[PDB]
């Protein structure tokens, strides 16, 4: 037909002329610029606290606020709020399905979140007049397995499942207010920028996506990658991120440029990493890996300058506190460390 | 703790009862039998789940004869199957269903391949699977009564043009049961369990017990060292 | 007192005992450490059997130095009266583990008929703990206790002694006798009857071609409880004799040929000790896969 | 007369992200590095405090 | 939620007698029990306290081995059990709720109380003024003092602040000298250091009326403070 070919040779030229203005654009390099910075020495972290109580699989944990509690989702259906100080439990959540993959913290403290391949989203209250914790709200309408969710306040919190489709929804009332669509495989991981005005998605098409919580509607879309995308987080900043997959490779992408920075990569690595955080000035880069350890690199030279050794299994989730003061690993062998 | 104060020993206290109850709520869900169900959508799992009956997860718990059973259906779920199988790597038991009567039958959406080849095709590879390399898999037959109605009007030879027969149920079955079998690649640490479905529940559900009697013995067998 | 062409037959099976039992023992320590994580009561009971052994294995070359050059010591009374005793109490502690394996594997194989079991396995170290905490007095008692008489010169050493006027060593001995009639007793009929159990779970049946509940029923238990009641039953069978020939004395020639008689014992049971580490290889299937 | 809306909806997609301003790799970087300097005295896991302040010692 | 206990009446000096209360709107069986005695015209006072699952068990120097306290979770009930009754028993007992965990606020519900009347080292925590005369539009403050002091090295200061309206229970106003407790207005604010502590109210109106109490959590036996009235 020729409306299909004259859109298809549009759609070619849009592409092309989008090529054209990101190469303009690229006059030098981030390591040829910071090579004259003085490197930074070995970075040497001891295990302080184990925490364990956990019979499966821990599959996702989320810090809390104040830098002192955190919760920990995991496989045999328990939902467990841990004091790193002492490590004490405070509260113990049964679940109603035991195939929880997601968690999250309420940044005010009185919610958490829970999700995971059963298409529902639960709110659990934590205080209660009652003494005992209770789910307040079950959001569903999605049609996939859910991957990841986070709050904004209260009152709203986005969520990204397996239909490729990511929604922001409302718990007062319980209706998806704003949907945002466009990516072709499943979405796997997001991020909120620290003023919760815009966040970015990854997805299984090996493509990020920059949204707009306000508006609606995509913005930019970063490539790159040459496989399944798992982990993603904004720099402290809030201008740039970065992005872990399958293939034994981490990204760095930046907002304003709207291409590659830099490339974290070794000949030694041939597996797939599995969680991607920063550090509080955003000088140290956190990935772990499923080869039973976690890595650590230089931001701003891509020189390995760590590995955090001590686990048994692969490594899922991994968490820094908002004041830098220690770094939360979890792993399949239900066990949590905290490393300083 | 001599530094701890009054409001401190009480958290310990609580965090210990806390332990407590997660220990003994532990070592009843190790108690029940977790088995998990694939198929080919339409291939009978629905009249299976039938039988034996007491969104993108179906769970069904029943007992028998003191053993509990909890079954995962994962037919309504429509999304990449890699991203989420190795959360099923501790099932005792898959069971894959499969219809006698789907070799003349072909796919709506092509013509080109048949039912039989997409069974056939799914069964190596879940069977061949990285994290259910000691994993057990019930192989049910069923639809065999349309089979045995409809064998006589079509040769089995258009499914297979290179089975030569008498074109009668038992070699048949024999055929299918055999050409089933052989797509094992291990046949040392799993074993393919065979059985052609029956108008009676008690059959099905003895058949069932007895395969995961079977496997549990083989399985603490093999950690007692002595197997 | 003559002990001539029989120093030969014990040098030339020590030599190699030793030689083999140590790579045995280097071989399968590693094991429990290596590869294996998440260790269950067998396997922790195995390597505690294995670090028993190893210890044992030790004693060996100061006997063959003893022997090789010609039937004297050069080393004092007091390394010959504590390696004899570390000899004893790690041939003792390799029997008791035996027998605790033996009692555990009894309730596995013979519960797994309802269900799985439970987080239990913990009371394996405490009892290896304990068991290791009295062996480790006893050893401390009797080098206390034997050291405190005296009266001894440095030229006899691994040789029957005298007599037992002075009461006090024989009736110790005469204890660690009686435990081996109680802990061969338990073993046996575990394993007569987990052999029985597991025969009659193979039959019963006869459709499925199954034929691994055959071979362990019979060529696993049956072997193992064969070869300790051959070869660990006659030293103790003849310590009898041997305790009243210390408690009543006669001719010399009735000595020699007890004493002669009981070092044979003692061959066959460091024979058995270094050949328990080698049949976990072929037993177990999926360590065989590995290795 | 299907396919002709979700080419129709790509293409203007794909006209949205092209009228985007953008900035030169440098200035990025340099703001980058401007940022980690300033920011890298407060950061306790790079410099490592005394035990005298670690609530985890 | 609510607490109603029972077993009142009068007695001679030779009996035994039991208080029975029933909790109904919360989990019982997450919740530690507190008695609490209120002699005629006086002051609060501890008496016995019972933890969840009935493990640590505390009573008052006063009332040791006379006393027994007892937890029945099926049926939701605490009882008190009294042997030998003296002549200076005769006083108002209530039931107090107390959850102990990271970031609780503990002496949340004060019960209602019962009447008992019969024929016929540690802490001193001090109250500064006994009556102040007061109008309503004007900021009021309180001065506690402790013989010990009450803050520990993790920082915090067991401080407590109650209020006992004219025939009305005993409600929690501010837990450990700087948090605020749930159901309060804003207005009312403490703080202090070491030893000494204050409780300042701006914007009185009519019907704050009553008696404040300090009290202190630092270490068993707990002891109140005196009573500082209010008036219009
Ligand atoms: C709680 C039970 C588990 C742990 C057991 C620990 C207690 C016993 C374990 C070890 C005890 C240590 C040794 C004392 C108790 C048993 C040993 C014993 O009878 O005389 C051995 C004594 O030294 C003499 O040894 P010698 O080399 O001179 O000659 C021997 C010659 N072959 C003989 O045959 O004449």
């Amino acid at each position: 037909g020729s409306e299909l070919d004259q859109l298809r040779q549009e759609a070619e030229q849009l592409k092309n002329q989008i090529r054209d203005a990101r190469k303009a654009c690229a006059d030098a390099t981030l390591s040829q610029i910071t090579n004259n910075i003085d490197p930074v020495g070995r970075i040497q972290m001891r295990t302080r606290r184990t925490l364990r109580g956990h019979l499966a699989k821990i599959y996702a944990m989320h810090w809390g606020t104040d830098s002192r509690l955190l919760v920990s989702a995991s496989q045999d259906g328990k939902l467990i709020i841990w004091d790193s100080y002492t490590t004490n439990k405070v509260h113990a959540i049964p679940l109603r399905s035991s195939w929880v993959m997601t968690c999250a913290y309420a940044p005010s403290g009185n919610y958490v979140a829970c999700g995971g391949l059963d298409n529902i989203c639960s709110i659990y209250n934590l205080k209660t007049r009652e003494g005992n914790v209770r789910v307040s709200r079950e959001l569903a309408g999605h049609t996939g397995y859910l991957s990841c969710c986070r709050f904004l306040d209260d009152n709203q919190i986005v969520t990204s499942s397996g239909d490729t489709t990511c929604a922001l929804w409302d718990i007062e009332t319980g209706q998806q207010t704003t949907t945002f669509t466009g990516h072709t495989g499943d979405v796997m991981s997001l991020s909120l920028a620290p003023d919760t005005r815009l966040f970015v998605s990854g997805a299984c098409d090996a493509s990020a996506k920059l949204w707009d919580v306000r508006e609606g509607m995509c913005r930019q879309t970063f490539t790159g990658h040459e496989s399944d995308i798992n982990a993603i987080c904004f720099f402290p900043n809030g201008n740039a991120f970065a992005t872990g997959s399958d293939d034994a490779t981490c990204r760095l992408f930046d907002l304003r440029a709207d291409q590659e920075l830099m490339t974290y990569s070794h000949d030694n690595i041939i597996c797939g990493i599995t969680s991607v955080s920063f550090s509080k000035s955003g000088r140290l880069l956190l990935a772990g890996y499923d080869d039973f350890n976690c890595n650590v690199w230089d931001a701003l030279k891509a020189d390995r300058a760590g590995v955090l050794a001590g686990h048994d299994n692969r490594v899922s989730c991994l968490g820094v506190t908002d004041d830098g003061m220690a770094v939360a690993t979890g792993s399949w062998d239900s066990f949590l460390k905290i490393w300083n | 703790g001599c530094t701890l104060s009054a409001e401190d020993k009480a958290a310990v206290e609580r965090s210990k009862m806390i332990d407590r109850n997660l220990r003994e709520d532990g070592e009843k869900a190790a108690r029940e039998v977790k088995l998990l169900l694939l198929g080919a959508g339409e291939s009978g799992k629905s009249t299976i789940v039938k039988q034996m009956k007491i969104t993108g997860i179906v769970e069904t718990h029943f007992t028998f004869k003191d053993l509990h059973f909890k079954m995962f259906d994962v037919g309504g779920q429509r999304s990449e199957r890699k991203k989420w199988i190795h959360c099923f790597e501790g099932v005792t038991a898959i069971i894959f269903c499969v219809a006698l009567s789907d070799y003349d039958l072909v796919l709506a959406e092509d013509e080109e391949m048949n039912r039989m080849h997409e069974s056939m095709k799914l069964f190596d590879s879940i069977c061949n699977n990285k994290w259910f390399t000691d994993t057990s898999i019930i192989l049910f037959l069923n639809k065999k009564d349309l089979f045995e109605e409809k064998i006589k009007k079509s040769p089995l030879t258009i499914c297979y043009p290179e089975y030569a027969g008498s074109n009668t149920y038992e070699e048949a079955a024999a055929y299918i049961q055999c050409q089933f079998e052989d797509l094992n690649k291990r046949k040392d640490t799993k074993e393919i369990y065979t059985h052609f479905t029956c108008a009676t529940d008690t059959k099905n559900v003895q058949f069932v017990f007895d395969a995961v009697t079977d496997v549990i013995i083989k399985n603490n067998l093999k950690d007692c060292g002595l197997f | 007192m003559d002990e001539k062409l029989l120093s030969t037959v014990l040098t030339t099976s020590y030599s190699v005992i030793f030689i083999v039992g140590l790579v045995g023992n280097i071989i399968a320590l590693y094991v429990f450490l290596g590869i294996h994580r998440k260790r269950n009561s067998i396997q922790i009971y195995l390597l505690n059997v294995a670090i028993a052994d190893l210890l044992l294995i030790f004693c060996l070359p100061f006997r063959i130095m003893y022997h090789i050059n010609q039937n004297k010591w050069t080393l004092g009374v007091i390394l010959c009266k504590v390696v004899g005793t570390l000899f004893y109490m790690n041939m003792y502690i390799s029997i008791i583990l035996l027998g605790f394996i033996s009692l555990d594997r009894y309730i596995k194989i013979n519960r797994s008929i309802q269900q799985r079991k439970a987080i239990t396995t913990k009371q394996s170290i405490y009892v290896c703990c304990i068991v290791w905490m009295l062996a480790l007095g006893g050893f401390l008692t009797m080098i206390i206790l034997t050291l405190k008489k005296g009266g001894h010169n440095s030229t006899m050493c691994f040789h029957y002694r005298d007599k037992h006027n002075a009461k006090g060593e024989a009736i110790f001995n005469f204890i660690l006798v009686v435990m081996f009639w109680l802990i061969f007793l338990l073993i046996i009929l575990s394993y007569i009857k987990i052999g029985k159990n597991l025969l009659r779970i193979s039959k019963r049946r006869s459709k499925f071609p199954n034929s691994g509940k055959y071979a362990t029923t019979a060529r696993n238990s049956f072997i193992v409880l064969i070869i300790f009641t051959i070869c660990f039953v006659p030293y103790h069978a003849f310590r009898f004799i041997y305790i009243s020939s210390q408690l009543n004395v006669s001719s010399c020639y009735w000595k020699e040929i007890v004493h002669k008689t009981n070092e044979i014992m003692l061959v066959l049971s460091s024979f058995n000790s270094c050949l328990d580490p080698v049949m976990y290889f072929l037993m177990s299937s999926n360590i065989r896969k590995i290795m | 007369t299907a396919s002709i809306a979700q080419a129709r909806k790509l293409v203007e997609q794909l006209k949205m992200e092209a009228n985007i301003d953008r900035i030169k790799v440098s200035k990025a970087a340099a703001d980058l590095m401007a940022y980690c300097e300033a920011h890298a005295k407060e950061d306790p896991l790079l410099t490592p405090v005394p035990a005298s302040e670690n609530p985890f010692r | 939620v609510q607490l109603v206990e029972s077993g009142g009446g009068l007695v001679q000096p030779g009996g035994s007698r039991k208080l029975s209360c029933s909790a109904s709107g919360f989990a019982f069986s997450s919740f530690g029990m507190h008695w609490v005695r209120q002699a005629p015209e006086k002051g609060l006072e501890w008496v016995a306290y019972i933890s969840s699952g009935s493990g640590t068990i505390y009573y008052a120097d006063t009332v040791k081995g006379r006393f027994t306290i007892s937890r029945d979770d099926p049926k939701n009930t605490l009882f008190l059990q009294m042997t030998s009754l003296r002549s200076e028993d005769t006083a108002m007992y209530y039931c107090v709720r107390s959850i102990y965990y990271y970031g609780s606020s503990p002496f949340d519900f004060w019960g209602q109380g019962t009447t008992l009347t019969v024929s016929s080292s540690d802490i001193v925590m001090t109250q500064a003024t006994s009556s102040v005369p007061v109008t309503p539009g004007e900021s009021v403050s309180i001065s506690c003092r402790s013989s010990k002091s009450l803050l520990h090295s993790n920082g915090n200061t067991y401080l407590y602040w109650f209020l006992q309206r004219p025939g009305q229970s005993p409600q929690l106003l501010i837990y450990r000298m700087s948090n605020l407790a749930s159901g309060v207005p804003d207005r009312f604010s403490g703080s202090g250091s070491g030893t000494a502590f204050t409780l300042t109210i701006s914007r009185l109106e009519a019907e704050d009326v009553g008696v404040y109490y300090c009290m202190q959590h630092l270490e068993y036996p707990l002891t109140f403070g005196a009573g500082t009235k209010l008036e219009l």
